[PDB]
RNA sequence: GUGAAGAGGGAAACAACCCAGACCGCCAGCUAAGGUCCCAAAGUCAUGGUUAAGUGGGAAACGAUGUGGGAAGGCCCAGAC
RNA sequence: CGAUGUCGGCUCAUCACAUCCUGGGGCUGAAGUAGGUCCCAAGGGUAUGGCUGUUCGCCAUUUAAAGUGGUACGCGAGCUG
RNA sequence: UGCUGAAAGCAUCUAAGCACGAAACUUGCCCCGAGAUGAGUUCUCCCUGACCCUUUAAGGGUCCUGAAGGAACGUUGAAGA
């Protein structure tokens, strides 16, 4: 793819 | 005209009466001997071929020798041409002195770079340094992006790049001729000429302004 | 045509001398001087030369016109000479003339010097005056050409180099 | 029964001088480029060589049309950095004019390898006289 | 000089020519009525 | 209508356009579209015209003594432009 | 959509020309100094700072000038985040 | 921007012909460069023994010979991964 990003 | 061949010892100071202070190399210029001639008939142009050093015997090939047979003998160091321009020259090691730059008041040079092998950008192109700082991640002296995108989609062809710098001919013009000295071989041009302290040296009366 | 049509007279004590495409012709002073031409065909006999269409040239007539022309003003050039004449206008404006180079003073910060070309000559009436004759129209038409471009007239006070049947311009300046 | 096949081994070929002067550069390269593929014998062979040797004379004298010798073009790229050169005709026939008509008809010989063996069979000579005596090159008009 | 698609004859001294490729107007009175791109 | 579920030739390359519907073999022949100077199979074909622009081989209003053809008209050796 | 890292900066660039400076011109309501505008010109050159994440913009102070655009709004298997 | 100049009795830088004309173009300056397979030129140096076989030809082989030079090794360099 995761989820991390753009988006 | 045509020049000469010599051999860097290198860099001193001259005083002037005035009180100023010229920085010159110190160019031993040894006569160079006419080893050959070339003309428009045995094909191409005008030139003269000389040498100028002094080299050991068991060092002169065949070859070599056999060419040096033809005229005044005593191999050189090397070889080198000078292009002609309706001056003449006859090749019995005719010998060319100092002495032809007592009027001239220009000269050329061109030595051999000191050789520096590697350098990477920076040093090489004057590349900028990344951030030293800052959050920078193993890209200080790095060169940074070199292409565009998918459009180019390539790296275009002389693109600066890290290699081989310096150890290359390199001449560098104009150039004060301070002082020419016969029986003594010297030649004062004004200040630093390329290759390092012994290297040899083409000098001729430049052919710029 | 009309031109092209028109004769030509040879003036008593020209020589003329065509040879394929290339017509010569001395008489009084002048180098004699040598044209050449394409789509033309030119006519010698007579005390008179005549000019007209070649076969297979659309470009004919219009080019007999011009030869006609030209060839002409050899005959008026060669017999009676050409004319030329130019004055300076403006403080500081001399002229010279040392042998065939007229020598300008235009307020330039150097001299100027134009060399005269080949079968032209100059003289100076006054130091404000310069009239040269020749025989070759296209050049003396050229020389007084060059010599007005040193300094082309202005239109505030007409000054720099002149023809003589000239016009000029001159419009009021209007401050500021 | 396999119609024929020539063979490299055994070709013809013979040798040829041609005037470029007052031909106009292409209806010339037309036929050099027909002769220097052999299209006009037992040609009768795409994957052979079974063209003539051929020299042309005074390529600085030929011909073009049309505005052509103060507008035609000729490109080349130098692949480098935005290295796109240009020359136009006239400036061509003032630096090595032999350029043109070897351009002209390498054009006009076949795309690949063959192709460019073809080209090397024509000679092409700024001047008037070539120094192919021993080739005993037999005239040719067209 | 006035450069323009359409050029045209502004006074009755404005002349027209054919240079080059390029149709032009000269006038021998007026500097200002000087035309190309024509 | 075609492609989808259709290969083949043409349109430089280009499912859908043009011509045309491949049961298998043939180193026979005639054609379709499209072509016939060279790459490249076939006209450097015949006769009569036009264009000078590489127009042909990208584009409008509009501009202009470019140039070919046609019908009619005005002024002219009482001398026209 | 069985994954084409998306803003700005940094480093490095590269083309176009609708040219910011430098070069050559026509016209000018061009006296001169200096401008305006159109044409030709892409060879080279084309600012450091304050504020803000900014690009930008405002401001300070320079400079011959501080050009407009394309390049996945160039540049995450180069950095920053 | 011109000169000369008809087509078009004139005018016209242009259709023939001639002259000017810019950091753009081709050169001049510096560097690379004959894989430039279109592989170029010039000077110099070196090798002048015997003999056999077959399908007998840019044919294969035996003894002698081993050059000019090169490379290797060593001591090494303001040359260098
Ligand atoms: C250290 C070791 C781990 O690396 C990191 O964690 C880096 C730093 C992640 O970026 C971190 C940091 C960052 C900024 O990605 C760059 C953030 O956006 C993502 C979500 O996680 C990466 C790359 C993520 O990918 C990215 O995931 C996005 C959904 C799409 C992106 N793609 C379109 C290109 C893709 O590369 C992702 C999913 O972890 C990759 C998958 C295969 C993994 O799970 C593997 C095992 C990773 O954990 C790893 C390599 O072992």
């Amino acid at each position: 793819i995761f989820s991390i990003f753009v988006i | 005209m045509i020049g000469l061949v010599g051999k860097k010892v290198g860099m001193t100071r001259i005083f002037t009466e005035d009180g100023v202070s010229i920085p010159v190399t110190v160019i031993e210029v040894e006569a160079n001997r006419v080893t050959q001639v070339k003309d428009l008939a045995n094909d191409g142009y005008r030139a003269i071929q000389v040498t100028t050093g002094a080299k050991k015997a068991n060092r002169v090939t065949k070859p070599e020798a056999g060419h040096f047979a033809k005229a005044g003998v005593e191999a050189g160091r090397g070889l080198w041409e000078f292009r002609l321009a309706e001056g003449e020259e006859f090749t019995v090691g005719q010998s060319i002195s100092v002495e032809l730059f007592a009027d001239v008041k220009k000269v050329d040079v061109t030595g051999t770079s000191k050789g520096k092998g590697f350098a990477g950008t920076v040093k090489r192109w004057n590349f900028r340094t990344q951030d030293a700082t800052h959050g920078n991640s193993l890209s200080h002296r790095v060169p940074g992006s070199i292409g565009q995108n998918q459009t180019p989609g390539k790296v275009f062809k002389g693109k600066k790049m890290a290699g081989q710098m310096g150890n290359e001919r390199v001449t560098v013009q104009s150039l004060d001729v301070v002082r020419v000295d016969a029986e003594r071989n010297l030649l004062l041009v004004k200040g630093a000429v390329p290759g390092a302290t012994g290297s040899d040296l083409i000098v001729k009366p430049a052919v710029k302004a | 045509s009309r031109v092209a049509k028109a004769p030509v007279v040879v003036p008593a004590g020209v020589d003329v001398k065509i040879n394929g495409q290339v017509i010569t012709i001395k008489g009084k002073n002048g180098e004699l001087t040598r044209t050449l031409n394409d789509a033309v065909e030119v006519k010698h006999a007579d005390n008179t030369l005549t000019f007209g269409p070649r076969d297979g040239y659309a470009d004919g007539w219009a080019q007999a016109g011009t030869a006609r022309a030209l060839l002409n003003s050899m005959v008026i050039g060669v017999t009676e000479g050409f004319t030329k004449k130019l004055q300076l206008v403006g403080v500081g404006y001399r002229a010279a003339v040392k042998g065939n180079v007229i020598n300008l003073s235009l307020g330039f910060s150097h001299p100027v010097d134009h060399q005269l070309p080949a079968g032209i000559t100059a003289e100076c009436p006054t130091q404000t005056e310069i009239v040269l004759k020749g025989a070759d129209k296209q050049v003396i038409g050229q020389v007084a050409a060059d010599l007005r471009a040193y300094r082309r007239p202005e239109p505030y006070k007409g000054k720099g180099v002149r023809y003589a049947d000239e016009v000029v311009r001159t419009k009021e300046a209007k401050k500021k | 029964m396999k119609t024929f096949t020539a063979k490299p081994e055994t070709v013809k070929r013979d040798w040829y001088v041609v005037d470029a002067t007052g031909k106009t550069l292409g209806r010339l390269a037309t036929e050099l480029a027909r002769r220097l593929r052999g299209k006009h014998k037992a040609e009768y062979t795409p994957h052979v060589d079974t063209g003539d040797y051929i020299i042309v004379l005074n390529a600085d004298k030929v011909a073009v049309t049309g505005n052509k010798r103060t507008d035609k073009v000729y490109y080349h790229h130098t692949g480098h950095i935005g290295g796109i050169k240009q020359a136009t005709f006239e400036e061509m026939i003032a630096r090595r004019p032999e350029r043109v008509i070897e351009i002209a008809v390498k054009g006009m010989l076949p795309k690949g390898p063959l192709g460019r063996a073809m080209f090397r069979k024509l000679k092409v000579y700024a001047g008037n006289e070539h120094n192919h005596a021993a080739q005993q090159p037999q005239v040719l008009d067209i | 000089m006035k450069v323009r698609a359409s050029v045209k004859k502004l006074c009755r001294n404005c002349k027209i020519v054919k240079r080059d490729g390029v149709i032009r107007v000269i006038c021998s009175a007026e500097p200002k009525h000087k035309q190309r791109q024509g």
